[PDB]
């Protein structure tokens, strides 16, 4: 069938400016007709892919002005004169000319910002937890920007390794920011071996690491 | 797309 | 109004079956062809194939032949694709689309995750994440919602039955040692209504038939 396929496979665009998304086809797209069913489509993650442009340059009911269709031959083009907070996701151009239809590999659109320092929760093991026999303690890293940050637990001041887990979200589609947990488990025997909890946060817009803590029985 | 059954 | 509903997230063990179902409402069934699409971080968006609800003729990409048949029932406005002897390479998540002729994608469905796997269910336990004085800040309290040790994935999370939506972080699922998934969703709310308001976070975990409420309190 028709190979579509897309460049760049990322694309890190700074708010307010500007991004073209390339897709090619191995054959001609052209139906019958003379009109090329080329369309585009984006997806967020968690949700489902949304149609933007349709047979090369219409946009779809209720997509902005901003966003542009184009091509010739066997070269199209997908443009977004000024990029916005919500046009993050993964971009897919789509042939629908010739069965079966085929998409492109996809573009990931991210978006650029000033950098925002983390709001940092701790949150302690909940009794009901505690009385399954584990502990687990929560640091939160709330809407930061760049993505790269670092969390460090520590219990009794000993620096904690091979006990947590974090994960990233994806990044926010209104502030452009990221947010980050990280949970740390031990054995409720361990948890009650020691009397101060603490996740240490670096960030580029923290002047300092900050300290989120608590003293096992308050 | 045009659809499959055209 | 449109709506394509998709039935909910599957566990399947490998050399089995499973029928995915798009039941269509607020428009004429037979009047669009319903295409599938599946989903996957490796290989992003594919075309699988497509039946005409009108004629039953059906078309396909031709990796999926033999893996992918394509019904529809005119009785119920729902078309059904069933895949048959599952491996791993069929886990991923299946939207249904419709298509009036000459047209386009404009209506998908919510989405169906398949996890193939020979490992049995397990519901998750739901822990509150109480907000303290250690989740304040700038007048403002973090809360959230520990959802720990289930497989497979997901687990859908809303809180105050969705009456709750701004300001909800929840997070991409760690996979623990033990194979079971962990997740936070967290909630920033003002500190003056703590006493005011209530938190409940509704967890849903489809393959295991698990529902918990949580209510959170300081």
């Amino acid at each position: 069938g028709v190979l579509m396929t897309q460049t760049p496979l990322s694309l890190p665009v700074r708010l307010g400016d500007q991004a073209s998304i390339s897709c090619r086809s191995s054959q001609s797209i052209v139906y019958s007709n003379g009109n090329t069913y080329l369309e585009w489509y984006l997806q967020r993650p968690g949700q489902s892919p949304k149609l933007l442009i349709y047979k090369v340059s219409n946009r779809f009911s209720g997509v902005p002005d901003r966003v542009s269709g184009s091509g010739s031959g066997t070269d199209f083009t997908l443009k977004i004169s000024r990029v916005e907070a919500e046009d993050l996701g993964v971009y897919y151009c789509f042939q629908g000319s010739h069965v079966p239809y085929t998409f492109g590999g996809g573009t990931k659109l991210e978006i650029k910002r000033t950098v925002a320092a983390p709001s940092v929760f701790i949150f302690p093991p909940s009794d009901e937890q505690l009385k399954s026999g584990t502990a687990s303690v929560v640091c939160l890293l709330n809407n930061f920007y760049p993505r790269e940050a670092k969390v460090q637990w520590k219990v009794d001041n000993a620096l904690q390794s091979g006990n947590s887990q974090e994960s990233v979200t994806e990044q926010d589609s209104k502030d452009s920011t990221y947010s980050l947990s990280s949970t740390l488990t031990l054995s409720k025997a361990d948890y009650e071996k020691h009397k101060v909890y603490a996740c240490e946060v670096t960030h580029q817009g923290l002047s300092s690491p900050v300290t989120k803590s608590f003293n096992r029985g308050e | 797309a045009v659809g499959i059954g055209a | 109004q449109v709506q394509l509903q998709q039935s909910g997230a599957e566990l399947v063990r490998p050399g089995a079956s499973v029928t995915l179902s798009c039941k269509a409402s607020g428009y004429t069934f037979t009047d669009y062809e319903m295409h599938w699409v599946k989903q996957t971080p490796v290989h992003g968006l594919e075309w699988i194939g497509a039946i005409v609800p009108e004629t039953g003729f059906t078309a396909y990409t031709q990796k999926f032949k033999g893996k992918a048949m394509l019904t529809a029932d005119k009785s119920s406005s729902t078309a059904y694709m069933e895949l048959r002897s599952l491996t791993s390479e069929d886990s991923a998540v299946y939207f249904c689309s419709r298509l009036r002729l000459y047209w386009y994608f404009d209506v998908w469905g919510t989405g169906t995750t398949v996890t193939v796997s020979s490992a049995s269910t397990k519901g998750p336990s739901v822990f509150p994440l109480a907000p303290s004085s250690k989740s304040t800040s700038g007048g403002t309290a973090a809360l959230g919602c520990l959802v720990k040790d289930y497989f497979p994935e997901p687990v859908t999370v809303s809180w105050n039955s969705g009456a709750l939506t701004s300001g909800v972080h929840t997070f991409p699922a760690v996979l623990q040692s033990s194979g079971l998934y962990s997740l936070s969703s967290v909630v920033t709310v003002p500190s003056s209504s703590l006493g005011t308001q209530t938190y409940i976070c509704n967890v849903n975990h489809k393959p295991s038939n698990t529902k918990v409420d949580k209510k959170v309190e300081p």
